RNA sequence: ACCCACUCGGCACCUUACGAGAAAUCAAAGUCUUUGGGUUCUGGGGGGAGUAUGGUCGCAAGGCUGAAACUUAAAGGAAUUGACGGAAGGGCACCACCAGGAGUGGAGCCUGCGGCUUAAUUUGACUCAACACGGGGAAACUCACCAGGUCCAGACACAAUAAGGAUUGACAGAUUGAGAGCUCUUUCUUGAUUUUGUGGGUGGUGGUGCAUGGCCGUUCUUAGUUGGUGGAGUGAUUUGUCUGCUUAAUUGCGAUAACGAACGAGACCUUAACCUACUAAAUAGUGGUGCUAGCAUUUGCUGGUUAUCCACUUCUUAGAGGGACUAUCGGUUUCAAGCCGAUGGAAGUUUGAGGCAAUAACAGGUCUGUGAUGCCCUUAGACGUUCUGGGCCGCACGCGCGCUACACUGACGGAGCCAGCGAGUCUAACCUUGGCCGAGAGGUCUUGGUAAUCUUGUGAAACUCCGUCGUGCUGGGGAUAGAGCAUUGUAAUUAUUGCUCUUCAACGAGGAAUUCCUAGUAAGCGCAAGUCAUCAGCUUGCGUUGAUUACGUCCCUGCCCUUUGUACACACC
């Protein structure tokens, strides 16, 4: 499906002298531009960062 | 392929004759004139236009075919 | 005789490489451009050729010595990647077997192919990967073929003819299959649109698919491709990408001069399965209520009523979510990836079935899909086109896909009586309910539907029940043929199709061989759609009834992978 989602191809037919060459085309768009639709590939696994702790400190409680 | 054949003769064509045509009209000693061959009534020939003389028949021409007036 | 240590001198092997080399490799092939221990011998591109000639030795065969002319741009070495093998080792698969199912191969017919025949029987394609294929079911059309008849739709440029008329048309007759003015007779008509010529176009189901594009099929039911940083090598390259294990998978685990990634696989997408949770619905449906029929009557049971109202969303529809991750437990295993069993679960075989699908190869098929196309051919007595008629169907016979059958798990006759995927008419005649008529086929009058609204609950068929028949080519089987009725169409003859009576063939389970298939599958059974005016024995799908037997292997066959050989690289054609 993400051919269908992010590949754009065309074929035109160059007709010279000595015969016709078939041009194909192929373009692949950037996913994380995608403004209307899947914003990556079905492939794509991230995982956020973690944040460096500084835990300890003995109880305590704050009043408000 | 395998070309040619035929048993002779092959068919012509048409030509449209020649003419150097419109004699048909007389005129007198100055000058009437009048018209040989009858003009054709028909609305869309302005009679202008002649029947041909054959046998019986008289025809327009005209009348890219139409219409058979015998006199 | 044996064991240990050492030491001369041998035949060798192992590991390394400071070092050498074009490399393969080498304790010499090292101590060489930082070039010298002593010495002998041989080579100087490839052929011509160890040939000619002379000498010499030999019994001979022949040995030693040993040229040139001329010809030629490479011959050659080592290694690398491919490609191929009638070498080796592994694997993978119902287009392979195993276990079986259902058959085809035998028969009648249908249908394609060859062959023959023919005026013509248009043509492409010939192992899987040609032969119910070209969506190829051809009565005209299609159509390309054959017998014949018209027309130019021959752009444009120059030239010529020529307004005293360049050219156009025709009635009747002749003629012709033809009510074609094709041609001719005849004599009007037309008015610069044409005609003639050369040049140039143009069309062409003409050729070339071995000139091409595009598309498609095949290898492939396969698992392969590539770069970053590091390691190896002067280099092309290699390692990564690997013994093993595992997987449908270069899918992973693991091993590890590699580490970490990308394409392809997976992911993704579509469809089938699960939601009494969500949002709803007179184009879907339920319960209640009225109005109402029948049977009982004791409240009951079974129906009618596109709105008589009320409520709901379980069944139907389709939006949004949710769900499964081989989960829990256990066995097995390098307790790794995984595989196996049990439980739970709508669902645990990639959940089932599909879509999409890298790099690369083929002189695979298609110029007969294209106003895609190069080149060649042809172009007015056309290979343009159209009209009439025939032909693609022609039948000693070979081959392939099929359909129907050989009956009693059946045929026939009454009766029960249930799907799913679909499709339908505007400037038109498509899908057709209902009523009459008709034995049937059909006919006729109306009708609903541009559709979840009507056809249609598509009341489909196998199937189920009660009967008749009773093993007899029988009432199994329905070829062939006669006579009649209708439908489509301008047209049905060589019989489009439908109905009816009659005729009642082979076929008594099919030799050698051979196809397909593992679960809602095989097989049986029908339907809708494509085609379609009319014609399905074909296909694409659909649901209905619903098994037996594997859940393995490398024996056959096909392929893939390593290893290995190569003088191949246009790559064993
Ligand atoms: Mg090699
Ligand atoms: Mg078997
Ligand atoms: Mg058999
Ligand atoms: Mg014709
Ligand atoms: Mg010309
Ligand atoms: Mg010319
Ligand atoms: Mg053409
Ligand atoms: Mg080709
Ligand atoms: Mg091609
Ligand atoms: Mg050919
Ligand atoms: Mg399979
Ligand atoms: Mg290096
Ligand atoms: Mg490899
Ligand atoms: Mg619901
Ligand atoms: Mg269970
Ligand atoms: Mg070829
Ligand atoms: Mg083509
Ligand atoms: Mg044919
Ligand atoms: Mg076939
Ligand atoms: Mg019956
Ligand atoms: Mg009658
Ligand atoms: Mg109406
Ligand atoms: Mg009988
Ligand atoms: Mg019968
Ligand atoms: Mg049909
Ligand atoms: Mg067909
Ligand atoms: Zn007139």
């Amino acid at each position: 499906q993400p051919v269908n989602d992010f590949i754009d191809t065309a074929t035109r037919h160059v007709l010279m002298r000595q015969g016709v060459l078939g041009i194909k085309v192929k373009i692949m768009r950037d996913p994380a531009k995608s403004r209307t639709g899947p914003k990556a590939l079905p492939d794509a696994v991230t995982i956020i960062e973690p944040k460096e702790e500084e835990p300890i400190l003995a109880p305590s409680v704050k009043d408000y | 392929k395998k070309v040619y054949t035929t048993p002779k003769k092959i068919k012509h064509k048409h030509k449209k004759v020649k003419l150097a045509v419109l004699s048909y009209y007389k005129v007198d000693a100055e000058g009437k004139v009048t018209k040989l061959r009858r003009e054709c009534s028909n609305p869309t020939c302005g009679a202008g236009v002649f029947l041909a003389n054959h046998k019986d028949r008289l025809y327009c021409g005209k009348c890219h075919s139409v219409y058979k007036v015998n006199a």
